[PDB]
């Protein structure tokens, strides 16, 4: 988005409560409801390791997340194109539903229930990310990797590859300048093989998550910013909108989906 | 006059949409634009014949490298893969 | 495929917003596309219904939404501004007043009734002019 | 109907398949070959370097061989990764295509 | 040619304004038998 959209002052949504979506003033980091739970699910070492911090903070992070949510409740899937068309969110659905071959009749003729059915939905992921540990897997998995690479990096260190220390110094305090040319070039060999290894391994993870970003992106751009008919691909259902929210290196989106209850049998001709 | 500066980071001009539950935007105008999109097709296509990379032009190299097994051809089959594949990209996006 | 072969509905995907057609164009080792979007530029503000009744009965715009300029209700595209008079061939009925929330009060008119006014003067006038024989 | 007899006639109509099991086993027997290969030691037997040499430099030419036959075995494995990552990517494209 | 198709009839919106009418026109001539 090139336009920070920031959220309405009023909350007539006709019924529909987004208060867990939306960024909440208490909290210093203007952050929502739902991604404290996420968030809290989820300088130089002397090894010659770092860790770069994100261009992109997470308070700002965040601000884009409710820039993205602010034109999809407000200016339905138009702000993706261009400009920034507000209409109300009761004929928002009216053309979501449109888009799956459903009349936008049922909607006004069952606003309130399915207003009810949505916040009560939306109230489930609440207590179903709370209640579970391992539904967060996949951003938990990418930190795990990503550590525990590091960790086995480091413990390399330990690791005489045939020299008589792993202590660079301790070789010089003990050879001289010949002796412990001999394993000093041993040495560094397992240093550099090692090093050589966690950075090929780095670049093939790193490939993963392009991908991923890439798969992010494509449903950044297809889920929310629109309606996409590609059955399948924003939630198991037919596809309404979704809503990103942001976590500790990762997105997590909402996919609402329309699912069909009970059902009858005809006969048909 | 010219200095260097660091500032926070603009993320864009802020915008609050007029919205209400009866306000609806319709836009009377367009501009049918055109954009540019890049994307890379194939990388240069490269053969590196092992032997005459690490034991160029050297008959006692080149037996003393034959006792590394066959990590030679390896590579140069990675290598004529790679050419393959360059040639595989190429062909399947413009031969659609 | 789905940009030169094809339209695609897939948004933000060729090019940035409505997409039409792209061009493809030759680059060494790469290839350049020239996608044609289709992007919205002049809007305006407007009152919306979400639907209307009629004689009780509801009414909802088949293609469009309903759009009034303060003074009388249409219904345009709702990717470009064209009103259109509220008629029968241009909505479909469903429900009724009391369900639809936000629902306001017009008259829809009836494409035949204006067309068949014409055949009722001409009926009326006949039997006034069977009086004199 | 046609597809029955159109696939059981010509013999390149797998190719992909054939290819994938293909270069997963070819990379194996390299992996295995490169046992038999000296790299640079005295022999290539492992038990043939301790009943020849001393115990004081007979860990000198084994340790050409652990140095030489874990390099093929993490080149085997980076050749996977490669390969495993092109896979998923087909398989994402195949999930898709599901 | 449609295999599987069954009957029914097919209402015409068009019928009852006709209806309508064709039921008003009855009372108008049977009026004009005054005069
Ligand atoms: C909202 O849209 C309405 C429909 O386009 C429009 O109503 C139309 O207004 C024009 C004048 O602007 C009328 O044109 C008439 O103008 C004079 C006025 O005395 C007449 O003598 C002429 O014969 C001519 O008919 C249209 O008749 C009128 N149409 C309808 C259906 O009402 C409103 O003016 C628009 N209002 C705003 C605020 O934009
Ligand atoms: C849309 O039009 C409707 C009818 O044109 C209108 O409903 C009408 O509202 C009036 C106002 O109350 C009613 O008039 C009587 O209402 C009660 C009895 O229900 C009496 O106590 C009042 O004193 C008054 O005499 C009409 O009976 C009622 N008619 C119908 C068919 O509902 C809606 O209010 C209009 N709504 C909008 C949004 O314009
Ligand atoms: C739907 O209703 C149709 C109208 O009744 C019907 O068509 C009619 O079918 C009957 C018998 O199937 C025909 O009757 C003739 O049938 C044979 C000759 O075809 C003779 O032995 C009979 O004595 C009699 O002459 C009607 O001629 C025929 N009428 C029309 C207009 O088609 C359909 O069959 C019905 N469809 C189904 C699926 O039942
Ligand atoms: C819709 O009906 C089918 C079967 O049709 C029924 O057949 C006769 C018994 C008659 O009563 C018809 O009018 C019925 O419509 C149902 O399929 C059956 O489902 C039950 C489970 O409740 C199962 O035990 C049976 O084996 C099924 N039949 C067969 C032939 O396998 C179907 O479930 C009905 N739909 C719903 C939503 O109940
Ligand atoms: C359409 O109107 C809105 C505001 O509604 C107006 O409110 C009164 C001023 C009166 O004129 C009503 O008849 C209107 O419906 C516009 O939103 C405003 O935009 C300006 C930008 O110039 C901004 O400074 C205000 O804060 C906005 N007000 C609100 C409440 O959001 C909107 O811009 C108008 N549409 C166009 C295309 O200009
Ligand atoms: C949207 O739902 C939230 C969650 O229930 C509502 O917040 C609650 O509001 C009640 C009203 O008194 C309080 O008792 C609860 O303590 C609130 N929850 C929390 C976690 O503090 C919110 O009011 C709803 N908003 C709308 C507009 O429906
Ligand atoms: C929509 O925009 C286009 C260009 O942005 C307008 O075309 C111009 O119209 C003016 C007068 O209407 C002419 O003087 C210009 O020469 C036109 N430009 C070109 C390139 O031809 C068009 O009029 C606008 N339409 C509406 C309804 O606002
Ligand atoms: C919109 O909200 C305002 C105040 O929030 C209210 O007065 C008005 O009746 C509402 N309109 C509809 C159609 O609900
Ligand atoms: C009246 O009817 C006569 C014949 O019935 C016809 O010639 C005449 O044109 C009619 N005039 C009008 C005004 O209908
Ligand atoms: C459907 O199958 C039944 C057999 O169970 C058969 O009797 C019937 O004719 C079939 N329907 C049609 C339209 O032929
Ligand atoms: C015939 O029509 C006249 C009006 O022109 C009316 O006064 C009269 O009652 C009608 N006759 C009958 C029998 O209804």
């Amino acid at each position: 988005v090139k336009q920070i959209y920031k959220t309405p002052p009023i909350k007539d949504f006709g019924g529909f409560n987004f208060s867990q979506i939306l960024p909440d003033p208490s909290k210093p980091s203007k952050r929502s409801f739902i991604e404290d739970l996420l968030f809290n699910k989820v300088a130089q070492k002397f090894n010659g390791l770092t860790v770069l911090p994100p261009l992109l903070t997470d308070e700002m992070i965040a601000q884009y997340t409710s820039a993205l949510l602010a034109g999809t409740i407000t200016s339905g899937w138009t702000f993706g194109a261009g400009a920034a068309l507000q209409i109300p969110f009761a004929m928002q659905m009216a053309y979501r539903f449109n888009g799956i071959g459903v009349t936008q009749n049922v909607l006004y003729e069952n606003q309130k229930l399915i207003a009810n059915q949505f916040n009560s939905a939306i109230g489930k992921i609440q207590d179903s990310l709370s209640s579970t540990a391992s539904a967060l897997g996949k951003l938990q998995n990418v930190v795990n990797q990503n550590a525990q690479a590091l960790n086995t990096l480091v413990k390399q260190l330990s690791s005489n590859f045939g020299a008589i220390s792993s202590v660079l110094n301790d070789i010089l305090s003990r050879l001289d300048k010949v002796e412990a040319e001999v394993q000093i070039d041993r040495l560094i060999t397992g240093r550099l093989q090692s090093l050589q290894t966690y950075v090929t391994q780095q670049l093939i993870r790193a490939a993963e998550i392009r991908a991923s970003a890439n798969l992010a992106a494509t449903k950044m751009s297809e889920c929310v910013l629109g309606q996409s008919k590609r059955v399948d691909f924003c939630g198991k259902g037919y596809h309404l909108m979704s809503f990103p929210q942001s976590a500790p290196h990762g997105v997590v989106f909402l996919h609402v989906t329309y699912v069909p209850a009970q059902e009858k049998n005809f006969t048909t001709a | 006059s010219q200095s260097i500066i660091a500032y926070t980071m603009s993320l864009g001009a802020e915008n609050s949409v007029a919205y209400s539950n009866n306000s609806i935007a319709i836009p009377t105008n367009f501009t049918i634009s055109v954009t540019t999109e890049i994307l890379p097709v194939s990388m240069t296509k490269t053969s590196v014949d092992c032997t005459m990379y690490i034991c160029g032009d050297s008959t006692e190299c080149s037996n003393l490298l034959l006792q590394y097994g066959s990590f030679c051809t390896q590579l140069n089959r990675a290598l004529t893969g790679i050419a393959v594949e360059q040639d595989k990209n190429t062909q399947e996006v413009f031969a659609q | 495929s789905e940009c030169v072969l094809g339209q695609s509905k897939r948004v933000d995907f060729c090019g940035k917003g409505y997409h039409l057609m792209s061009f493809p164009q030759s680059a060494p080792h790469g290839v350049v596309f020239l996608h044609v979007t289709y992007v919205p530029a002049q809007e305006k503000n407007f009152t919306t219904a979400p639907a209307i009744c009629h004689d009780g009965k509801a009414h909802f715009p088949r293609e469009g939404v309903f759009v009034s300029n303060g003074t009388h209700w249409f219904v345009t595209q709702r990717n470009f501004y064209e009103p259109q008079i509220i008629t029968t061939d241009n909505t479909f009925v469903s429900g009724n007043c009391d369900v639809v929330i936000g629902i306001v009060n017009n008259t829809v008119y009836d494409p035949l009734q204006p067309e068949l006014d014409s055949f009722k003067e001409e009926l009326d006038k006949y039997f006034k002019n069977h009086t004199s024989p």
